[PDB]
RNA sequence: CGGGAAACCAAAGCUUUUUGGGCUCCGGGGGAAGUAUGGUUGCAAAGCUGAAACUUAAAGGAAUUGACGGAAGGGCACCACCAGGAGUGGAGCCUGCGGCUUAAUUUGACUCAACACGGGAAAACUUACCAGGUCGAACAUAAGUGUGUAAGACAGAUUGAUAGCUCUUUCUCGAAUCUAUGGGUGGUGGUGCAUGGCCGUUCUUAGUUCGUGGAGUGAUUUGUCUGGUUAAUUCCGAUAAC
RNA sequence: UAGCAAUAAUGAGAUUGAGCAAUAACAGGUCUGUGAUGCCCUUAGAUGUCCUGGGCUGCACGCGCGCUACAAUGAAAGUAUCAACGUGUAUUUCCUAGACCGAGAGGUCCGGGUAAACCGCUGAACCACUUUCAUGCUUGGGAUUGUGAACUGAAACUGUUCACGAUGAACUUGGAAUUCCCAGUAAGUGUGAGUCAUUAACUCGCAUUGAUUACGUCCCUGCCCUUUGUACACACCGCCCG
C-alpha cells in the first residue's frame, strides 16, 4: 500500500497531469483505522475548477 | 547508470562533467565544497555500498495531536576511505532513506591511515590517536597494530570497515545509546585525521596550482560544455 | 434454541410440525373386480373432469379430494 | 583558536586525543531521613556529628513543540455584548425527549455539536416492537424402501379468520432441497471502540505543506515576518530566497 | 511613497445574498441508507419472512422546539382588491373549468390542462371602507365535551381527518433566567412544495406589509495572533498536597 500504490502515482504523471493525490483509508489490522494522502501537485479542492479540472472515483 | 544524465548547475560540477579534473582528492586538497551530489558517483559509485543504521520516529506535538517525521541515518563508505552520515528528516521511511543518501553522498570526506611504529605492507589503521565531539559522546581512536580486528560498538562497527581501516581500540565516553548521536561522533574524530600535522607534513609542499585561476578562461565560455 | 437481540423466549416454546406424516398407510388395496369389471374405491369425483385417485379414508362421512386438495368434498347429500 | 547536555560562562576556558601547578572540603539512583540511636554543646529552643530495616524503576537537570488559563500585547464576530426589537421560560393544546407504566411504550442520538431528530405528519403496512401465529435460505448440501423432505385448501375444533396455522376425522406434499450444517448464507441481529462510504462539528475563522538554503549536538527552526497596511498568509515594505 | 473631508459621480461605491470549500484530525453519528462490510449470532424451534391485532399515541412528573392567544391599533358581519414560488392524471386516481344537487361536509353529469396554451389577469392575506360589539375573563380566547351529519382507507376507537348547533377552560403580556437579528432585514400576514389513500401546528421554498436602534467596542462569551510562565502532554474536566 505504501509502494504499489505509489508506483501507479506517477504511472499517470506521464500524460501531463497537473497533480493526483490518493487517499487511502482503513485499518491495516492495527483495527484502528488510519489514512495517509499521497498528494503530489496543485490541486485545487474549491470553486468553478473544482466542478471543472479535478475527477474522481 | 545515469539513466538521465543531469546537467551541471554548479561549477566545478560542469569541470568534472568537462573532464577538467580526475583526482577526487583535488576538491579535497583545497577544501572546495561539494555542492551537487552527482559528483562523487561519477568519481565514485562502483557498487560502493551503503546501509541504514537508524529510523525510529520522531514526533512533534500539535492541536489534533501529534505527527511524525521518521528521521533516517544512512552511512555511505568507501572502503578505500572515504566515509558519509545522512541526517534528513521527512514524511515517511522511503524519502528518509533516499533522501539522506544525497546528504550521505555530500558530507564525504576522505580518511587517513596509517603506521604506528612499522613501516611495512600497506598502511593500516590510524596515524595517531585522535577524538571528536558532538552532544557529550566522544569516542577516542587508538591505533592497533596489526591484526587485531574491530574493538567497537556495533554502531561504528559497521561504519569503521566502511573508512578504509584495517583494526581500531576505541573508547567511547558519553551516552552511546542515543545510536544517531554515537555515530556521528565518530566523524568528528575520522575528519581530523586529516588535521592533525604529523612530521610526516612538516616539509614545505608544491603550494598547489590554483584550480580556479589554472582553469579561469576555459570557463570565461558561457556554455555549460562536456565532453 | 434461538436467541434475538433484546427480549428473548416468549415462551409457547415453538415445536413446529406443519404435517406429521409418519402415519397415512396410503390407500393402494384398490378393488379391481374380475377382469374387466372395475370398482371405484373410496368414492373420488363422479365427474372425472380432475384426475382425483387419491382414495380419501373413511372419514364421518365428508369425503374430501386431495388432488383438488380440499375442494370437491363429495359421498353425499349436498345442496340444491 | 574556548568550553558545556544545554541554559549559558574572559571563566564555568587552557579538564590534548581518559591529564598532571599546589592544597583543602563534599557527592555516588530515589525514598525511608538529617529520622532512630549513641556521643557532645546548650538555660531552653535546639546545634555539630549520624544509620539500618523495609520500599522503589525511576527521581532529576537544561531545552523543544503543543496546551494559546487573575500572563500582559495587538486584533476580530449579533451561534458575543452595547443600542434596539421580537419571542421562549406563564397558560392552553401539537410534537420530541426523560421518567413511570405495561407485553411493548420498538429503538438509535445526549453541553454546544442529543431533545418538530432518523427527512419517523406511525390506524395495519412502515416496524426493527409486543402477543398469538403462519410460511423455507444457497459449502455438514444429504445416509435413508417418496407409506412423505417442503402445502395449497372440508364440517366439529381452532384461529385474528376452516387458515387444515394446527388437530379429531384424514385425503392431499412433487428430494425440481428438513440434510439430522460446519455455531451459516438471510436478518431493521450484535458491536460505528473492526470498518467503507456519507456527513457532523472542529473552524464567524485564516490557515497549511514544500524543495533547496547562510540557522541548531539535537527535538526542531526568520522561510509561513516588528510594517506604524486589509473581509483574509492582505500589502507600496523591514526584506533575511524563491 | 495611504491630503480614502470628492457625500460627489452614479441603475449601480456589491444585486449582494449564496454554492464550492485546504492542512489537521475526533475513538462525533450511522452495521436499523443499501446486494459497503469484518467477525459475531440465530433460521426446520426464524430475529428472517411477518400471518393478524396491539404498540411506538400507554401518563401522578421533569425538559425542549412550536402553534394559538391573552383583544378596542383590536374583535364581529359585510363591502372594496393585489400576489409570487411553483405544482399539476396516464394498468391513470392529478391540476381543475362549467352546470346540477346540498346549511355544510360533500353528491351526480360533462369539459379543459402533460402544461407560458386549462385552472390562472395564479384578480392570495393582514392591511381599505362601512356597520355591529364598548374595552364585561364579554361575541376577547376556543382548551374541554355530548349528539348528529360526512369523507378517504375492505376495514377509524386514549382518535384518520372535515364541517353544523352546543360547552365556553386557562390566559388580563408571563419569575430566575435565556434566544434571533443592522434593511426589504426583523416582525406581521398568506401561499407553494415535502412526506400524502386521508391528516401539518413541522421543515424546504415564495410573495406581501415593512419599523425601531447601532453603523461600534473587547466588558460578556467565544475565536485568532504573537510575547510570556508551567511541575500540564488521555493535555486545567490537568496535575496534585497533607
Amino acid at each position: 500500500v505504501r509502494r504499489a500504490c505509489y508506483g501507479v502515482l506517477r504511472y499517470i504523471m506521464e500524460s501531463g497531469a497537473k497533480g493526483c493525490e490518493v487517499v487511502v483509508s482503513g485499518k491495516l489490522r492495527g483495527q484502528r483505522a488510519k489514512s495517509m494522502k499521497f498528494v503530489d501537485g496543485l490541486m485545487i479542492h474549491s470553486g468553478d475548477p473544482c466542478n471543472d479540472y479535478v475527477e474522481t472515483a | 547508470e545515469d539513466s538521465k544524465e543531469w546537467v551541471p548547475v554548479t561549477k566545478l560540477g560542469r569541470l568534472v562533467r568537462e573532464g577538467k579534473i580526475k583526482s577526487l582528492e583535488e576538491i579535497y586538497l583545497y577544501s572546495l565544497p561539494i555542492k551537487e551530489f552527482e559528483i562523487i558517483d561519477f568519481f565514485l559509485g562502483s557498487s560502493l555500498k551503503d546501509e541504514v543504521l537508524k529510523i525510529m520516529p520522531v514526533q512533534k506535538q500539535t492541536r489534533a495531536g501529534q505527527r511524525t517525521r521518521f528521521k533516517a541515518f544512512v552511512a555511505i563508505g568507501d572502503n578505500n576511505g572515504h566515509i558519509g552520515l545522512g541526517v534528513k528528516c521527512s514524511k515517511e521511511v522511503a524519502t528518509a532513506i533516499r533522501g539522506a543518501i544525497i546528504l550521505a553522498k555530500l558530507s564525504v570526506v576522505p580518511v587517513r591511515r596509517g603506521y604506528w611504529g612499522n613501516k611495512i605492507g600497506k598502511p593500516h589503521t590510524v596515524p595517531c590517536k585522535v577524538t571528536g565531539k558532538c552532544g557529550s559522546v566522544s569516542v577516542r581512536l587508538i591505533p592497533a597494530p596489526r591484526g587485531t580486528g574491530i574493538v567497537s560498538a556495533p554502531v561504528p562497527k559497521k561504519l569503521l570497515t566502511m573508512a578504509g581501516i584495517e583494526d581500531c581500540y576505541t573508547s567511547a565516553r558519553g551516552s552511546t545509546g542515543t545510536l544517531g548521536n554515537f555515530a556521528k561522533a565518530t566523524y568528528a574524530a575520522i575528519a581530523k585525521t586529516y588535521a592533525y600535522l604529523t612530521p610526516d607534513l612538516w616539509k614545505e609542499m608544491p603550494l598547489g596550482s590554483t584550480p580556479y585561476q589554472a582553469y579561469s578562461d576555459f570557463l570565461s565560455k558561457p556554455t555549460p560544455r562536456l565532453h | 434454541a434461538k436467541k434475538r437481540k433484546k427480549k428473548n423466549y416468549s415462551t409457547p416454546k415453538k415445536i413446529k410440525h406443519k404435517r406429521k406424516k409418519v402415519k397415512l398407510a396410503v390407500l393402494k388395496y384398490y378393488k379391481v373386480d374380475e377382469n374387466g369389471k372395475i370398482h371405484r374405491l373410496r368414492r373420488e369425483c363422479p365427474g372425472e373432469n380432475c384426475g382425483a385417485g387419491v382414495f380419501m379414508a373413511a372419514h364421518e362421512d365428508r369425503h374430501y379430494c386431495g388432488k383438488c386438495n380440499l375442494t370437491f368434498v363429495f359421498s353425499k347429500p349436498e345442496e340444491k
